[PDB]
């Protein structure tokens, strides 16, 4: 959105494929002003003096609950279990020796709770009143909705033991970024998911420009949001805003540094912290000393590998028994164009293509609706390091990135294992994944 | 007598155009394009041995034009922002100004946001790449007495108004931003009198006039 003081001055709104009204005559200074600043094209529509004024102004724990009315909590704790997991649906399905709810997390099906059979109707019916529907009908569909910023949208269905129930889970915030979307694997996303959960401990996405690393961090705070937490970050500036979090910006007009930041958020005892990036030893020493002293912080460097960002530290100054006690793990990220689905080529892998994995992969070709390349977006592949046991016993000892290698291979996969699996998928090409990859 | 001239954007997802230009033979002696920010290290052995020009987009740059106040000029540059304050679309202590030309009572300036060049310069640096010069691609078209010199890269239109100004738009609003013009690429189905004038590469074509002219966004705090 532009200021309010810019798009009343020069007749200029924009309201999202984003449509900027204006009024005649059509400055083309400030036409130019508007693209600068969007970093984005947009679709100029002229506009009446009148119905532009309107325009402008409408403008600017269950686990534990279920061995124990008590159905009221049970669901409302099951919904809560839901969102900690990041469930997009919950499935509540009646058979007839046994009750059953599952959670689909990032498309995967999962068995969360299989409780007495007995309880059945009584979920249901609770679930329905929640959702305004009918208590006594039983032998039609119904579906409602509910808000908790959570919008859940509910259906029952008749089936031969009752009735089966779901939960579509939505956040009405547009502007969430789902990070299984933008690329990463469902054990990825659950392994990123319970590391950014911990109470304290320095977690790094890294990679070179333009890799996606804030995009991901922004997405990880967005899953934390919380109002149990207090999460604030110090950038560089701040890329977009994030609703709930407290987003300072690095200044340099009053000399407000990323460390002089950093330390004026430690003071509003925080949860979780966010630094832009770890550019100096100063910023680093007090990264190090926020995470022994009981926060997670998160941040960012521009090395190659995962394994690059320790030895990084190590470079900067940071002592090695300090990097072993708080680091909790390295996200190593690159992004890789997806393919265009209308105008890909398959193809069969000749032999030096099948070392790397009839195996049938796909190349770019192109067409009109990518105009003219062969991709069209972007999705991004991922290697999670994670500071285990033998991790920190390895950082300690300063084993070196050669020998660290070769126990990390062992446990995790790496940046091209994850871009492969996406060039099998019919994703990504694999020229795509070689030239990221080195 | 050679240099690797570069053209960088905004938008990190979008492609960045170079060429090695030989102001010696006339001739362009190496050419390609990275598809994103993360090849910047492909950049190394492009480089070798000579002078790297950054072409910041003219689409991420602010270039116009403004009134110095009498006897003001000594002064002027330090009333810069203020003056623009009300004509760009966000905060102006972000921008980094330049100015290009003062001329009877009026200047040519060039603002940048402060925090994309430094971010920028930091990741050639990050790559052992000296950044030589950094200005606005639309200025680097030759001027040509009978029009506006224009020419496509990608998908925008690279527009120079005179000396010191110029625009960088995309195709979709190019005939409505213009609402003339001497081009040096082929034609487009839009607008109003185009010019056809002997084509080119473009990247080539802003590195024959990146060799001619001197001015660079490389100033003030930005100094080398
Ligand atoms: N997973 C993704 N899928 C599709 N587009 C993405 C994804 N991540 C990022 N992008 C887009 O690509 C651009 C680069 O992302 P960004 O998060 O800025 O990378 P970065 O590495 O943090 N940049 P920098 O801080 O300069 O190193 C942004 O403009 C995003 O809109
Ligand atoms: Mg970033
Ligand atoms: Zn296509």
């Amino acid at each position: 959105r532009l200021p309010f003081s810019f798009a009343n001055r020069f007749k200029m709104v924009l309201e999202v494929p984003p449509v900027l009204y204006y009024v005649e005559p059509l400055n083309a200074q400030a036409l130019v002003e508007v693209r600068r600043v969007l970093k984005q094209t947009f679709v100029p529509q002229a506009i009446a003096a009148e119905a532009f004024e309107k325009k402008l102004t409408e403008a600017y724990d269950f686990f534990s609950l279920a061995e124990e009315a008590p159905i009221i909590k049970l669901i409302n704790a099951m919904l809560g279990e839901a969102i900690k997991e990041g469930a997009s649906d919950i499935h509540i399905e009646t058979f007839e020796k046994i009750l059953s709810i599952r959670f689909r997390v990032d498309g995967v099906l999962r068995d969360v709770l299989s409780p007495s059979r007995k309880l059945a109707p009584l979920l249901v019916s609770r679930v329905k009143v929640m959702a305004k529907l009918d208590i006594a009908e039983k032998r039609v569909p119904q579906d409602g909705r509910i808000s908790l910023a959570v919008d859940v949208r509910v259906s029952t269905m008749p089936s031969s033991h009752g009735e089966r129930v779901v939960m579509r889970l939505l956040d009405k915030n547009a502007t969430r970024l789902d990070l299984h979307s933008l690329g990463m694997t469902p054990v990825n996303h659950d392994n990123f998911r319970h590391l950014i959960s911990r109470p304290h401990g320095i977690i790094l996405v890294t990679g070179p420009t333009g890799s996606g690393k804030s995009t991901t961090l922004y997405a990880g705070l967005q899953e934390l949001n919380s109002n149990e937490r207090n999460i604030l970050t110090v950038e560089d500036p701040i890329e977009f805003d994030i609703d709930g979090i407290g987003q300072t910006q690095v200044n340099p007009k009053v000399d407000m540094t990323f460390a002089r930041g950093l330390r004026a958020i430690l003071r509003q005892d925080p949860d979780v912290v966010m630094v832009g990036e770890i550019r100096d030893l100063e910023t680093a020493q007090i990264a190090v000393q926020a995470s022994l002293t009981g926060h997670l912080v998160m941040s960012t460097l521009h090395t190659n590998t995962a394994v690059g960002a320790i030895t990084r530290l190590r470079d900067m100054g940071i002592e090695p028994f300090l990097i072993s006690s708080s680091l909790l793990g390295v996200l190593a990220q690159r992004l890789v164009r997806t393919l265009c689905q209308d105008c890909k080529e398959p193809y069969e892998a000749d032999k030096e293509q099948r070392k790397l994995f009839a195996l049938t992969l796909y190349r770019a070709k192109g067409c009109e609706k990518c105009n003219h390349k062969g991709y069209r977006g972007r999705t991004g592949i991922h290697e999670l390091l994670m500071v285990d046991d033998k991790v920190q016993e390895l950082i300690h000892a300063e084993a070196g990135e050669q020998a660290m290698d070769k126990y990390i291979r062992e446990h995790t996969p790496s940046i091209r294992s994850d871009g492969l699996d996406k060039v099998l998928q019919g994703v990504t090409s694999l020229e795509e994944v070689m030239r990221v990859t080195k | 007598s050679e240099f690797l001239t570069v053209r960088l954007s905004s938008e990190q997802y979008s492609p960045i155009p170079w060429l090695v230009w030989s102001s010696s033979q006339q001739e362009v002696i190496a050419s390609g394009e990275l598809s994103d920010w993360q090849q910047l290290d492909d950049l190394k052995n492009y480089a070798e041995q000579r002078p790297i020009v950054v072409l910041v987009a003219a689409s991420d740059v602010v270039l116009t034009e403004v009134d110095i106040p009498p006897g003001a000029s000594r002064q002027f540059e330090s009333m810069l922002p203020y003056l623009l304050e009300d004509e760009i679309a966000q905060d102006v202590d972000d921008l980094h100004f330049s100015v290009l030309a003062k001329e009877n009572g009026k200047a040519q300036v060039c603002g940048v946001d402060r925090r994309w060049l430094q971010h920028m310069l930091d990741a050639f640096r990050a790559q052992g790449l000296d950044v030589k010069r950094v200005l606005p691609d639309s200025l680097a078209l030759p001027l040509d007495d009978e029009g506006i010199s224009a020419a496509q890269l990608g998908e925008q239109w690279l527009f120079r108004h005179s000396a010191c100004q110029g625009s960088a738009v995309d195709d979709s609003w190019m005939p409505v931003y213009l609402n003339s013009v001497a081009c040096f690429s082929s034609l487009p189905e839009q607008q109003a009198h185009w010019l056809s004038r002997p084509v080119e590469m473009t990247m080539a074509l802003l590195s024959q006039g990146v060799a001619d002219g001197k001015f660079s966004l490389l100033t003030g705090e930005f100094k080398p």
